[PDB]
Parts: structure tokens; C-alpha cells; sequence
């Protein structure tokens, strides 16, 4: 019996040893695991005191903010100084066009309008240096021949995004005969055009080359007249959505008419050329030219549904516009 | 049959001591359990109970077998009577001590026996309070 | 009652948490207002106080109610590293992250994967005493 | 797309229109020291002239405007600025929309500090309210 009841004994002293071996181990783990919630806690409140002084130290700032630099508003004034420089820097105006600028914290208003003019001269070199010959010339182009144009000829705006270029017309198709009588001017510019009579009005397929010197309307190596820019006076056109213009020139040949299919583009380069910017007409009537010698001859425009030159027994010369 | 509040305790020295957490635990580790849990189990029933449920061999056993285990065990259990008449049939002469050389003996030899470093554990616990020899009435109800 | 010296510091981390100026505090942050003074409490420790301090389900709290709570319960770094060498198998003063994980997410104050991966990312095997730098 | 327009036109003839009336030469440090000062700064020579050179591009003058401002902001001394405030609201913030309420932003100056009294700082708030604040639109109103 005695060694039945020597188990009981043991039995119950290992179940104890154990049972308060793990109940210290319970104990000892809730004391870090909770005691740590507590460490974790008392930052939550350190953290939430620091964001109470900055709100605080903000306002108190901003109490004070005429006041001279100093600890409290140093918070306030620096605010503003960050603010305002981040908050243009979002803001800032897209080109040299853009007048636009925002408006600043009241203290900062002397800086704005210095920073305003800063940028906008700082623009103005970034692009004005930037710019490529090539293109500058083109802009240089493009903005006469809408002084000349813009607002008053119904197919100028179409014109805008097509490039002008410097010859419209072949490495060959020049026919060497007129190149050597041409001389030692070169050629700046040519272009094929439509050439009408003075009586007839009648259609004739020419070239339109440009030099230093004058403008010389070729046939295909014959050369069949030289205008100087100095004999050259003005250049006349319609107002509509048409292609077509009139050379005014003074026993001798004088004025011509003449259709290019790049019209904006021939006139300008030859206004400029020629030094006849200024002297380019836009008529939204009628245009008057001198004509073949002794034949005077009038040109008139009309709005249509296609594009085609003929003559009426009026004698006058009739032009019928498309219209966009 | 089974109490919430039960299951809700011993779940967690199971998951505590389920350090791969699979649901199931090390034969071996099957005795320090339900005695982290308070019970008084022996060698000889842990035997029986591990051999029963790992019939096919594992040498693992899983939760929901654990509570008819902690629930068998339950349905009898050594009050501290008992426990003191254990003491009494090794205490001759009816003083109600033991001196810690007869208790060494007695743990060391005659039942589920207990090593030194377990014996050692037993008497600091049942300590001598002074130089001393070892009182049961105390102790026993203190394993309580 | 202690001198006012504590009141002092007592009424400022009492007030900070008090949502806007009543002289009340959610029930949630009670424990958080505690450990802003230097405490260690439980979730034992805070209910048997909620139920007690008030029963009339308001989830509030007075400074009065207060005061007398923390007269109560007024342990040192020391307590700390027992409660924590433990679970140290070597006598080395290390434990490692291993051991430290599944204990806490399986004993008496389970804790959720965001409370315990904060520890996992906290320092460095992990050393015993390291923590207790940072702990205290 | 991407064809000349005659806002283009415009734009080149402004330029260089402009170009003209501005001097042909380079900007000067001597300007950018102005400018800093009028921000309450006063940086010696040797600072100022480290700066420009620090901002460039291929051009006569051509300063990096955008970047050339976000490095005055580091100048400040305030680096955590707009950070440091965003958060601080938030903290007192259950919602996170943006949005406190006016009790709770009453407290944090009357009770905890040195008692903070408001003169205008209480007109904003009544503006801001549409209710409870916006930080957002406080600040804003505070900064002007």
C-alpha cells in the first residue's frame, strides 16, 4: 500500500512545482507586456503635448508677429517665409506672357514684387538666349507676315502652323541658262506661280525667283522680266480667302498679276526682300493695276463655293473665291 | 458537459506551449501542462493517456482530445486528507513531521520516483523553516 | 494627501487628454493619461477602476474621481528585468525574438501583430538589458 | 499638334521686346542679395555668390527659377515648418479629413500654456466654421 501512496505524494508536489513554475511565468509576462503598453502610452501623450506647445507656439507667434524677430514668433515668421516661397514656386507663370502672379502675405509684398521682376527678366534671357538662329528667323517671319495680315485676309490664320521655308522650288528645276544670266546675284527664294495676262487674263505657268537685287519672273529658261526693287512701288490683294496678288511696277512693261499656291509666304519674303513691308494693300473691293502698257484692267472679288479665274465682257478681271 | 470558462483557460497553456503552434503538442510535453494548469497527474496515467490517444504512434496530440484528458482527470482528484494520511503512513510516530533525510529517502526510492535536483525542489519548498524538519499539516494544505 | 506638487503634474496629463476643456475623459484614455505620469497598469488594474470609479455607463471621468484613484496604486527598473530574464534559457542576459514573439501573442495580455512587430523592429538575438535602456 | 501657333508669335516678339529695355548683361549676385535680405536673411558675400552657381542653365543669366526658390526655403532655419504643422492638427484629429473642433482648439491655448487671448486669432475661427474648423483654412487666414 505504502508505495501506492508514495506516487500520490510526488504527484501532487510536481503538479504544484510546475503550476507555480508557469504562474510566475503568467505573472512575470503580463508585468512587460502591459508595463510596455505604458511605455508606448507615455510617448502617445509626450507627442500629443509637443503638437498642443507647436499649434500654441504658432499662435503665440502670430500674436506677436509685428514684433521684431525673437523665439516665439520665429515659429510664425519662418511659417510664412516657407509658405509663401513653396507656394509660388507651384504657382509660377508659364511664359513671358503671363502677367499673372499671386498675391502675398502682407510683409512679403515688398519681396514679391522684387521676385516678380527677377522671374519675368529671368524669362525674358532664358529664351531670348536660348533661341536657334533658324528659328528665330522663322518667328522673325512669321511675326511680320501677321502685322501684314492678321485680322484682314479670310486665309492668313490657316497660313500660321505651316513653316516657311527657303525655296519652294527644286535643286534643278532653275534652268542653268537663266542662272548664268542672272549673274552674280543670288537667289534668295523661289517659288512656282501662275502668271495672267494683261488682255487675254489668260493662265501661264512661270517661276518666281528672288534676289538681292529685284524679283525676276522666269519662264522656263527665258527670263521674261526683271523688276528692281527700286522700280517695284507696292504689292495689292484681296481680302478673302483667295491666292492671288498684283506686282505694281513703273515705253516699258509695268504691273502683273500672279497666283502662288503659298501665297502668305511669297508676299511676306518679298515684302521684306523688297523693303515694301509697309506698301502691301488688302483691298475688299476691287484692285487697280497699270496693266500691259495702254491697258488698264480691274480685278474683282467675290466669296464662292470654288476657286477659278476668268474674265467677263465687262473687261474686268473676275475672281471667285472658296470660303472656310 | 464542459464549462466555457474551462476551455478559455486551458486554451491558453496549450497555445503556450505549442511553440510550432500546429494545434498540437510533444508527448513529453503533455505532463508539464496539465500541471502548469493545477492538476496532479502521475506517470503512470500520462503512460496510459499518451498510449490511448497516440495509438498510431505520432508523439503528438492535439486540443480537442486535451480537454477529455483534463476533463477524466477531473472527475477525481486527491483531496488534502488523503494527501496528509500519504504523509501519516511515513510518519511513525505520530508528530506530524518528517525529517528531510526520511523524505529524501521515501521520494527517491518507493513510487514515481524524483531525482536530486526534483528532491532538492521539494525540500527548499517544503522548506525546513529553520533548520528543522519538515511538517506535512503545513504543506500539504499549501500544495492546495 | 500628497503635497501639491504632484496635483500639479496630476491635472496638466489629466486635462491634455480631456477632448475639449469639460473636465471629462473617455474611458480609453485613462490608462493612457496614468502612464503619462511614470505608471504600469494593467487591463486588470484599469477595469476593476472603470467599473468602480463609475457604473453609469457615461465612459467619463472627473478630476475628483481621479484624484482618489491615483492615491491607490502609489515598481522600479528592477522589476522589469526579473520579469524579463525568465524567459532567458542561457543566464546570459539574452533572449531571442523567436521566444519573446509567440509568448506574448499566447499569454495573459495577448497582444494583436501591430503591438508586437513594434518589438520585432525595436532592437537588435535581442539583448535582455538593451531594452531596458529604451524601457526606462 | 504640337504646331506653331500665333500665340508663339506673340510670345517671341514680347520676348525680345523686352529683351532690349532690360540690360544685355547677366543677372547679379549683387540683385539676389536684395532679395534675401527683403525676406529678413542677411548672408555675407561669400554666401550669396556660393548660391548662384549652385543654380544654372545654358544661358546668359538663366537661373533655375523653381529650384532656385526651394533653396531659399532651406535657408530658413525652419526646416520642419509646413510638416511640423500638418501634423500637430492631425494629432488632434479623429477623422483625418481635415477638419478640428473649435472646444477642443479653445482648450489647447486658454488652459494648458500661459493663457494665449486672442484679440482677432477668435474672429478667424468663427470664420472658419461653416460647426467645427478647418486647419487648412485657419492657417491660410492666419498666414495674411
Amino acid at each position: 500500500r505504502r508505495q501506492s501512496l508514495a506516487t500520490k505524494i510526488q504527484a501532487a508536489w510536481r503538479g504544484f512545482h510546475w503550476r507555480q513554475k508557469f504562474l510566475r511565468v503568467k505573472r512575470s509576462a503580463i508585468c512587460i507586456q502591459s508595463w510596455w503598453r505604458g511605455t508606448l502610452g507615455r510617448r502617445k501623450a509626450a507627442k500629443r503635448k509637443w503638437a498642443a506647445q507647436t499649434i500654441r507656439r504658432l499662435i503665440r507667434g502670430f500674436i506677436l508677429r509685428h514684433s521684431p524677430r525673437c523665439p516665439e514668433n520665429a515659429f510664425f515668421l519662418d511659417h510664412v517665409r516657407a509658405s509663401f516661397l513653396l507656394n509660388l514656386r507651384r504657382q509660377l507663370p508659364r511664359n513671358v506672357l503671363d502677367t499673372s502672379w499671386p498675391t502675398p502675405p502682407p510683409a512679403l509684398r515688398e519681396a514679391s514684387e522684387l521676385l516678380r521682376e527677377l522671374c519675368m527678366k529671368n524669362m525674358v534671357w532664358k529664351y531670348c538666349r536660348s533661341i536657334s538662329p533658324e528659328w528665330k528667323q522663322q518667328l522673325q517671319q512669321k511675326a511680320v507676315a501677321s502685322e501684314i495680315f492678321k485680322g484682314k485676309k479670310d486665309n492668313y490664320p490657316q497660313s500660321v502652323p505651316r513653316l516657311f521655308i527657303s525655296t519652294r522650288l527644286g535643286t534643278e528645276e532653275i534652268s542653268p541658262r537663266v542662272l548664268q544670266s542672272l549673274g552674280s546675284e543670288p537667289i534668295q527664294y523661289a517659288v512656282p506661280v501662275v502668271k495672267y495676262d494683261r488682255k487675254g487674263y489668260k493662265p501661264r505657268p512661270r517661276q518666281l525667283l528672288l534676289t538681292p537685287s529685284a524679283v525676276v519672273i522666269v519662264e522656263d529658261a527665258k527670263v521674261k522680266q526683271r523688276i528692281d526693287y527700286a522700280n517695284l512701288t507696292g504689292i495689292s490683294v484681296s481680302s478673302l480667302s483667295d491666292s492671288l496678288f498684283v506686282l505694281h511696277v513703273q515705253k516699258q512693261k509695268g504691273d502683273v498679276v500672279l497666283q502662288s499656291d503659298h501665297v502668305i509666304e511669297t508676299l511676306t519674303k518679298t515684302a521684306l526682300s523688297a523693303d515694301r513691308v509697309n506698301n502691301i494693300n488688302i483691298n475688299q473691293g476691287s484692285i487697280t493695276f497699270a496693266g500691259g502698257p495702254g491697258r488698264d484692267g480691274i480685278i474683282d472679288f467675290t466669296s464662292g463655293s470654288e476657286l477659278l479665274i476668268t474674265k467677263a465682257k465687262n473687261g474686268h478681271l473676275a475672281v471667285v473665291a472658296p470660303r472656310l | 458537459q464542459l464549462t466555457e470558462e474551462q476551455i478559455a483557460e486551458f486554451k491558453e497553456a496549450f497555445s503556450l506551449f505549442d511553440k510550432d503552434g500546429d494545434g498540437t503538442i510533444t508527448t513529453k510535453e503533455l505532463g508539464t501542462v496539465m500541471r502548469s494548469l493545477g492538476q496532479n497527474p502521475t506517470e503512470a496515467e500520462l503512460q496510459d493517456m499518451i498510449n490511448e490517444v497516440d495509438a498510431d504512434g505520432n508523439g503528438t496530440i492535439d486540443f480537442p482530445e486535451f480537454l477529455t484528458m483534463m476533463a477524466r482527470k477531473m472527475k477525481d482528484t486527491d483531496s488534502e486528507e488523503e494527501i496528509r494520511e500519504a504523509f501519516r503512513v511515513f510518519d511513525k510516530d505520530g508528530n506530524g513531521y518528517i525529517s528531510a533525510a526520511e523524505l529524501r529517502h521515501v521520494m527517491t526510492n518507493l513510487g514515481e520516483k524524483l531525482t536530486d535536483e526534483e528532491v532538492d525542489e521539494m525540500i527548499r519548498e517544503a522548506d525546513i523553516d529553520g533548520d528543522g524538519q519538515v511538517n506535512y499539516e503545513e504543506f500539504v494544505q499549501m500544495m492546495t
